[PDB]
């Protein structure tokens, strides 16, 4: 029973993980240069930046989309995203881990385009493997530059304290933009209709597809607009003529005067209404479930009365529903218990098999506070394996000490060691073939390793404790429970 | 199956859009799987009488019916009567022949300074001239209340002063269409026929409707109440309660 | 798989001394992991990292 | 589905009755006989239908 | 030894009854088992012996 | 082609009030317009789904939200495409120097 | 024929925003008739002259 | 209608060919381009699908 306690401890005291992650060759940078921008100027650092990323001694190949940025899916001109590949481990003399650490240190810090180096997560599945995608809507239809400023009291006290570190928004209304302010009073006293002198304007500083025309077999578009260096200028609409119902030819500078604003570049519209996305993670040590109920409980705060808290990407994959973790569970143990009844014939017999298991869990969550580690899923996957063993070789155990006591006729004192004699080779020898078979993994150097350090130190230990701690305690159950039961013909 | 059914239908009705007129091919033939009946009935309504009739249907058209339609095994969720408010031109042929419009001028005058065109941005890539920063345009060429439509021009008279559409029209935002009104027990509500899928579980999703009705109901203003009086699977739970008795 | 497969023939040997002995889970280690590929395949599964 | 299973309380408990009650008779028809023993000439006689 | 394919079974699939993102990767690794538990199994009391 | 993400905006609210279908199908859907030109409606839908049953649902509506649009799209032209389908390998192609 | 459903009938013409969703503009004319006779005095269409 | 035979089978059944290419149990297809304007493109798919 002190033991019991001492496992109850050892997984409250251990980090309550998902999945570990792992080295390899794969890197992903987000190069974002100042707002607007160029396309030029981005070329101009995307090249610069590619070329010091392949100066570090475990860096094999990169390449780069230019003009593409990830962290809105759009093709903004002032951004670009880099896929760098590493050499093989057999060749590379460090890890991925310090290497990041090195880049996104020596860039994010200095120049004037912003470059966090970031890598690709191991399972597709999970966003950022530990924290939150979620959008916030507005069925009343407001005005982006008022929504920008209700975002805003989310994301700054998101990352004042509470729960969170890093909450961004993706939400961007301060994007330099030329609105067009027109005057319809000048439009049509100058004689004018309105599909004319924007038809026009598509032509030269827009461009226009007016149909196409053959050429080594496929059919690709002409397009009609006006030479670069007459559309760059502030004004260049200072120059585009419309020919006007009586004949003359018009200046669209009388009535369309262009005048600098702000405007978000990319809107996006999540579940029928305007909405901004939600990303971040947690603090060091909080888990990520109470995460995502950290946000849900600060949204619930710093909202309006219309804007709907919703969710996506993995945490409303979580938030979906609960409750069926246990009932499956329970039901497995239930199924265990009836089944051994019905070969042990008893039914307080069973109950010695069930105590042998507590040993498996006892020696693999060791093992893995020893070393440091934390319980991902992997580990745990093999926590499964040692349990469908340390209750196999028990089951054997007590099925040559029912064997030994009831068909041989000794008692139940001289049956409780004669069945643990029986059984003690067969469990060293098979241990011996399994610690030793599974014992390349503590060790593994390669690709994949984050699974087989955690799942060797999980079921090395476990497999120790489930074979050499655990076969002292069996034959003790066996003796109480048949004592009892002997007991109950009184 | 109702899918192996409905695609087997697709591939009937693309297969025969050739014998077709071509005045039904432009708004597109629509095929779909939901069920012939309706599954249930929702009604909402002022309790009080400050929304009105033809308001709720707004909150409706903007809150509510959008989210009805999103609830798994749900098929069709209209509300009768399309009196969701458009922006109504209300010509007058008097004044249009005393100033000498005819009802075409109105409408080019319209389609044409209320639509949105494309415009493109400024300084991007096939230029010389280094550019420093590149823009977006923002357009702005949709007319949003009823005043600005009043000021759409059909004539520039020659003495600087312009025929406006106000001068010749009314214009109110006031409903796509009143062919339709609704009751519930006498007090003006808007109804909201709720159809089931072609084979989907009635008690679920009919469960699931009520549900969601109840999440929208915390966001109702005001006196805004709403009753669902028919539920074709509210017969079949009483009905279970019963079996469950026997 | 080779390996547990080997320190089943060197543990064979250990304990029962036979080299008899270490040849049948010679067969039945293959033919068993055999199987089960079957079984995975039958049921839906496919190879992948998990 | 529902209809058939109160339709089946009438009809499971047959099978069920149809044994219990042959144990009785046997009972009542041989004091020397144990109950344990008795189930297996019940199950002797009444298995059959 | 069927005790045990009857038992690691009953621990294999309860665990694959989870609809969990997390769940369903622990899918792979249990019913991957538990067709191992009942193939070698049947293989332990038939081609062994 | 051109239009402020605005405009755009006004573009996608027809197959977003079209993308509304799904028997057991459809969660939720995300929509990215951009003053780049282009709109990305990303539609998921249930996990489990067969994701053909998902394609030409999700496109058969959209072949009577069409008559809403513009000439200038209805002239270029919308695509669907299943995005569900594991990413096998990437492959670049250049011309070094020369 | 867009005189007479612009008139008489309600007229479609392109769409407008407010609110937040797309709603449309509809013409028709105020001038109300009990009889229709006389609605044909009054509504006039220029040709091409 | 109004094209040649051999350009209707190069702008007309090339970007419909090289997009149907790659689909699913297809075996092979040929497209037949008349200058009559007909394009009949059959697609032929694996036995049993």
């Amino acid at each position: 029973c002190i033991m019991l306690g001492a496992i109850f401890y050892l997984y409250k005291a251990v980090p309550n993980s998902l999945v570990p992650e792992e080295d390899q060759g794969l890197m992903i940078s987000i190069i974002n240069l100042p707002s607007a921008s160029a396309l030029h100027r981005t070329i101009s650092e995307v090249d610069h930046i590619s070329q010091e990323v392949l100066k570090t001694n475990g860096v094999k190949d990169a390449m780069a989309m230019i003009g593409f940025d990830l962290f809105t899916s759009s093709l903004k001109e002032n951004a670009a995203a880099m896929f760098i590949g590493l050499q093989d481990w057999k060749d590379r003399n460090v890890s991925a881990d310090q290497i990041i650490a090195e880049l996104n240190k020596k860039f994010a810090f200095d120049r004037n385009a912003s470059s966090v180096f970031i890598g690709l997560p191991p399972i597709p599945g999970l966003s950022i493997t530990g924290g939150f995608e979620m959008y916030v809507q507005n069925k009343s239809g407001k005005s982006y530059d008022e929504i920008q400023k209700d975002v805003n009291k989310l994301v700054a006290a998101a990352n004042q304290r509470k729960e969170l570190s890093r909450v961004r928004t993706t939400l961007d209304t301060t994007f330099p933009q030329y609105k067009l302010i027109i005057d319809r009073d000048k439009l049509k006293h100058y004689n004018l209709n309105m599909q004319d002198v924007f038809n026009t304007m598509n032509a030269t500083i827009g461009t226009y597809y007016v149909n196409d025309f053959s050429m080594l077999g496929k059919n690709f578009q002409v397009n009609i607009r006006a030479k670069g260096d007459f559309r760059n200028t502030q004004d260049a609409l200072k120059n585009i003529f419309v020919r006007s119902n009586d004949g003359k030819m018009i200046p669209l500078d009388s009535f369309l005067t262009l005048q600098r604003s702000s405007g978000p570049d990319d809107v996006k519209r999540f579940n029928l209404f305007p909405a901004a996305q939600v990303q971040g993670q947690p603090a060091p040590g909080y888990t990520s479930g109470q995460a995502i109920e950290a946000i849900a409980q600060v949204a619930k705060e710093t909202l309006g009365d219309d804007y709907s808290i919703a969710w996506s990407g993995s945490a409303y994959q979580e938030v979906s529903s609960k409750g069926t973790a246990s009932y499956a569970f329970a039901l497995g143990m239930i199924f265990v218990f009836l089944i051994l009844a019905a070969q042990y014939e008893r039914w307080l017999i069973p109950l010695a098999v069930v105590t042998a298991v507590p040993f498996a869990v006892f020696g693999s969550f060791l093992l893995v506070y020893l070393r440091g580690f934390s319980n991902d899923i992997y580990f745990q996957t093999g926590l499964l394996l040692l349990i469908g063993l340390s209750a196999k070789n028990a089951i054997l155990i007590v099925e040559f000490a029912m064997e030994e006591r009831f068909k041989k006729g000794k008692g139940v004192f001289e049956a409780a060691v004669a069945a643990a004699k029986l059984r003690f080779r067969p469990i060293i020898m098979t241990s011996l073939a399994f610690t030793f078979g599974v014992l390349p993994m503590i060790f593994a150097t390669g690709a994949g390793s984050a699974s087989r350090h955690s799942l060797g130190t999980g079921l090395i230990g476990g497999m120790i404790a489930a074979s050499t701690l655990a076969i002292f305690f069996v034959p003790l159950f066996f003796y109480l429970l048949e004592n009892f039961n002997e007991w109950l013909d009184k | 199956d109702p899918d192996q059914a409905t695609i087997d239908v697709n591939n009937r009705i693309s297969a025969a859009t050739a014998k077709m007129p071509d005045a039904v091919k432009k708004l597109g033939v629509t095929v779909r799987k939901t069920s012939s009946t309706t599954l249930a009935a929702i009604s909402m309504y002022s309790s009080d009488g400050s929304m009105s009739a033809v308001d709720v249907y707004n909150y409706i058209t903007l809150n509510v019916l959008d989210e009805l339609k999103r609830v798994p095994g749900v098929g069709d969720a209209n509300a009768i009567g399309n009196r969701n408010y458009s922006l109504r031109i209300w010509l007058k042929p008097d004044l249009l022949n005393k100033f000498g419009i005819t009802a075409t001028d109105v409408i080019s005058a319209v389609n044409d300074q209320n639509a949105q065109y494309a415009t493109g941005k400024i300084g991007e890539e096939p230029v010389t001239q280094k550019s420093p920063y590149v823009y977006s345009i923002t357009m702005q060429g949709r007319l949003q209340n009823p005043s600005e439509f009043e000021n759409i021009i059909l004539r520039t008279n020659n003495d600087g002063s312009f025929l406006r559409l106000k001068d010749v029209a009314d214009v109110e935002i006031g409903s796509q269409q009143y062919s339709s009104q609704g009751r519930l027990n006498g007090n003006d509500a808007v109804p909201i026929m709720i159809n089931l899928q072609s084979g989907a579980n009635a008690l679920h999703t009919a469960e699931l409707v009520q549900a969601k009705m109840q999440e929208l109901s915390k966001n109702f203003p005001k006196g805004l109440t709403y009753k669902i009086p028919y539920d074709t699977t509210k017969f079949v739970i009483e009905s279970i309660k019963e079996v469950v008795k026997t | 798989f080779v390996e547990a497969l080997i320190l089943v023939i060197i543990v064979m040997y250990m304990f029962l001394k036979n080299f008899r002995a270490t040849l049948i889970p010679m067969i039945a280690v293959p033919v068993s992991l055999l199987g089960t590929f079957a079984g995975l395949y039958v049921l839906g599964f496919s190879i992948n990292l998990l | 589905t529902l209809f058939a299973l109160i339709l089946a309380i009438g009809i499971v408990v047959d099978d069920a009755i149809i044994v219990v009650e042959n144990i009785d008779r046997i009972l009542h028809e041989n004091e020397q006989i144990s109950v344990k023993d008795a189930a297996i000439q019940a199950m002797q006689e009444v298995s059959s239908p | 030894v069927i005790s045990i394919v009857l038992v690691l079974c009953a621990v294999f699939v309860p665990v694959s009854f989870i609809s969990g993102f997390v769940g369903e990767i622990q899918r792979q690794f249990a019913l991957t088992l538990a067709i191992s538990v009942t193939i070698s199994g049947f293989v332990a009391l038939t081609l062994t012996p | 082609t051109g239009a402020d993400a605005q405009t755009i905006a006004s573009t996608v609210a027809s197959p977003i009030e079209d993308a509304i279908n799904g028997a057991d199908n459809m969660i939720y859907m995300d929509s990215t317009s951009s003053s780049s030109g282009t709109m990305s409606l990303t539609v998921y839908f249930d996990i489990g789904t067969d994701p053909d049953q998902a394609t030409i649902d999700v496109n058969n509506r959209i072949s009577a939200a069409t008559a809403k649009m513009p000439d200038a799209v209805k002239k270029l032209g919308v695509t669907v495409r299943k995005t569900s389908s594991t990413t096998l390998a990437a492959i670049s192609m250049y011309s070094s120097d020369g």
